[PDB]
């Protein structure tokens, strides 16, 4: 069972700060990993997959890195509509796992 | 030089190539019903094999090839954007790394096709040139080639028609005007998918010594200026070795995302010659003649 | 040849709405279909498009999240999810007569068109 | 279809492709393309002739174990290099040889595996909808022998 | 986004006059362009497509010309049933456009 | 593109429950489908998966014997057999945009999501 | 062989009207179908035609915009959109027995024919 | 692989008759199937039609 923990509550950040959210995995998953933003009133919404390739309609000010077992997601220039919930998620599609790919939050930016 | 040989050691094996998004539309050998209309980007994934071709050339100068190519359209006509470009033969010097023709015509696909979607991958941005046997034997010294051999064959496998706009209309006197479900005509242009036949081992032109006693040029095989070129084309020993690598070696069930896939190719040669020593006596009767051949021949000797 | 529609309805905002579109002679798996909306004053506004065997769709810029075009081999239709007040207008269904390459937006054989309106 | 015959005083020498020791400039990943190296060895009874798939190891170079048929899935197809055997200073490796072989393609297929190296995107134009995702860029042929005869 | 404006209200014309309706486009669309007549009580009805080829059941007294970015539609010998609404329309079938192919009117002929 | 759901219901424990999921533009025999469940507090929990032409399924470890995923060429849906109290949450249907080999669990185009709750 | 119809109705002008036509032995995807109308006095008037493989239709000159012929693999039918008073008459459905080239308008095996009338 | 369009000089026939024409006649037979393309014509009854 590949497990990503994400036991990290996010720190208060101002406009223009940089945040390092770190998602670590027990088993090696390759590069297959996704990230999502969850605004607390509507459906979830993706940003980046395979830790390097961003989706359409998303600005290039979000970053992606990390390989092997640990991965990250950084960005700078925090707007007003970045108050949401974040989630890292693997794609190893195994059978005997109980993933839920959980963890991750974002404070209201000052 | 007197005799050469060109050796190989990889086994006789075919190759393969093809595009993930190749500009086909439909199939044209047998239509049970009329062809459906075409939306935007109806391309698909096709592969094919190239025509079998072998070659060998030996000369004191590089060999001269040719291909079609775009030129400048006449000034009087209005250059509408999207018109047919000009076509003109182009004589260049062949180089290692240039593609050979594949039965798709010998033309620079870069300037003449903006689709990048009508041929397979390895010739999609490169040129393909056929060697000019006519111009090289009409060189009145004979320095381009001493002797040459070639074999080639091909045959048609499948018959498609291309999705894309009618660049030139069909006249309305060739065909009776249709009606109903066939009031609008289908695509007029076609293209065949070539294929080589079986490769065998009586028709090999390698691993054999070639002694030469004459040549059709006046240059009877003399390496002027201590230089020699040898051209070799061979698509018969063209196996594409497919390999993999595993991510983890601990899992016990076949999962697709654990193995990456790569293609690699091997090719190898060796060359063995014989040279015979040749002296020249020098007279001002002779020296004017070599001064008209090439400038750098008489200059490199200090005579 | 002839293009048929479903009969119009006076509805309330907040209710889903459908209009089916059936054809007479041609089959729809060969050609394409599109919808236009005729508002009063000028109004004449194109909605989207749907293709034949690729079965792809392309909408307008303002029309995303607001229309879903369904198609079977027998009937094409379009759908409305959340109506706003100012869509009381006239809708039309028409066949894209095209060629071997275009699929350009010529709508040759139109439909007769019915009246749909919303009111609160 | 392949036939050969060799007569010699020493055993015959073969050749095949094999994985060597790569340079440790980049650290090797789980799933990186292994390097290649031409290896010479002696042929023994039981090894397999090349069957139109390249003289390569099929254990180390092919860890999927499902790309060739059963007979060569673990054995290594070797091919006798005539180049090294004729160039021996004494010529005891062979002194008489004959060979005929033939092959042609019957069908064309795809590899159902992860695209290890994507195509550079100046070689095509990106589509949309159904064709926004690229199909597999790996093909392989299924060879087949021609007619066997008595002449 | 290829845009055809048609900001031209039609001028009063008598029986037998000639009218030059001009439809200009921002981006180059090739020859793919259509024209329609809209009588204000019934369904719209098409005259010419690809700026040169007329449809069936339509007299040859309507004309078609124009290439590149600007196009026209002229005719002469105006009848009584030519009181309708006209519309030029492109076929570049793009995604991010909001065309509506609007503009065009015709007065009641004296 | 857009992913549609069936409207939610306030039910009693011990009754079977369904939610259909229809798509707008793409066809479902090409891509894959899955289901996630958004509980209050944190909760965000994935249910299972279903594939395109192989038509196989793989569930969670705790979810066996508790969900059955049905699929036709026109509509996918999921089923609940015996509801327990603590499944009052938000469900979502989304398309697995994948490649020629992955079928990895990227859910690119989501659904709008409706509210289902049980009460006794 | 035998050709069957739907039973007639006395209707009001302004209402759509249908008549289905089913066959007994032959299959309809092989042959063609048409419709004729028998009015009192003389009247005997042909409506349109349909073809077995292409499925193309051709109507009369006065009959455009007034009839739509539908066909499935199991049943053929015709439709009326806006009835006028003087179509109280007898309709018939018959099979076009043709050859490898003709599709000429021989109607070999007829139908029994029912009575349809309109009244206001 | 053709047979015809080339002469055949006989030096000695296989039988006892070494090419003698009794009764002043001789019989030549031939069967050819390498030249058996049937041309396929058609003729209209009226060319006035548009379709």
């Amino acid at each position: 069972d590949p497990m990503l923990t994400q036991t990290a509550a996010s720190v208060e950040v101002a406009v223009g700060g940089t945040v390092t959210i770190k998602c670590q995995a027990s088993q090696s998953i390759g590069g297959y990993l996704s990230w999502y933003q969850q605004k607390p009133g509507q459906r979830p919404k993706l940003l980046i997959y395979r830790a390097s390739t961003l989706a359409s309609g998303v600005p290039s000010r979000f970053k992606g890195s990390g390989s092997g077992t640990e991965y990250t997601l950084t960005f700078s220039g925090v707007e007003c509509a970045d108050a949401a919930a974040y989630y890292c998620q693997q794609g190893y599609t195994s059978s005997d796992i109980n993933n839920a790919f959980g963890g991750g939050t974002e404070v209201v930016v000052k | 030089c007197v005799g050469v040989e060109v050796g190989r050691g990889q086994p006789l094996g075919v190759g393969i190539s093809g595009h993930p998004l190749l500009n086909k539309l439909d199939d044209t050998e047998n239509a049970s019903a009329y062809a459906a209309n075409a939306g935007v980007d109806n391309r698909e994934c096709i592969s094919m094999d190239y025509k079998q071709t072998q070659l060998c050339l030996i000369g004191c100068k590089p060999p001269i090839g040719e291909h079609w190519g775009k030129g400048s359209p006449c000034t009087n006509v209005a250059v509408n954007p999207g018109d047919c470009p000009p076509l003109e033969l182009i004589n260049t010097v062949i180089q290692d790394g240039d593609m050979v023709d594949t039965g798709f015509g010998a033309m620079d696909f870069t300037t003449l096709q903006a689709n990048k979607s009508e041929v397979p991958l390895d010739i999609c941005t490169s040129i393909c040139k056929y060697p000019d046997y006519i111009k090289m034997v009409s060189e009145p010294y004979g320095d381009s080639l001493f002797f040459y051999l070639r074999r080639e064959q091909m045959f048609v496998r499948h018959l498609f028609n291309r999705a894309g706009a009618v660049g030139e209309n069909v006249p309305d006197d060739l065909y009776i005007k249709g009606s109903g479900s066939t009031a609008n005509l289908a695509s007029s242009n076609y293209f065949p998918t070539p294929s080589g036949s079986m490769v065998t081992s009586d028709a090999q032109i390698f691993n054999k010594p070639y002694w030469l006693q004459r040549a059709q040029g006046h240059n009877n095989g003399i390496c002027w200026g201590n230089q020699l070129f040898v051209t070799v084309v061979d698509t018969t020993r063209s196996t594409n070795m497919s390999l993999c690598a595993a991510i983890s070696t601990s899992e016990t069930t076949y999962k697709n995302t654990n193995f990456k896939e790569y293609l690699r190719h091997g090719e190898e040669y060796d060359l063995q010659f014989i040279f015979q020593l040749c002296k020249i006596t020098l007279t001002a009767d002779v020296m004017t003649y070599i001064h008209s051949m090439n400038s750098t021949i008489l200059e490199d000797w200090n005579f | 040849q002839s293009v048929k529609e479903s009969e119009g309805r006076l509805v309330t905002p907040g209710t889903p709405l459908t209009l089916t579109c059936t054809a007479s002679g041609f089959t729809m798996s060969r050609y394409h279909m599109t919808w236009v909306r005729q508002a009063p004053g000028k109004g004449l506004e194109w909605i989207g498009i749907i293709y034949a065997r690729n079965s792809d769709t392309y909408y307008a810029n303002w029309a995303k999240g607001r229309f879903t075009i369904s198609k079977t081999s027998t009937t094409v239709d379009l759908k409305i999810t959340s109506p706003t007040i100012e869509d009381t207008a006239t809708y039309f269904c028409a066949r894209v007569d095209s060629d071997s390459s275009g699929a350009f937006d010529r709508l040759d054989l139109w439909g007769q068109g019915t009246l749909v309106t919303v009111s609160s």
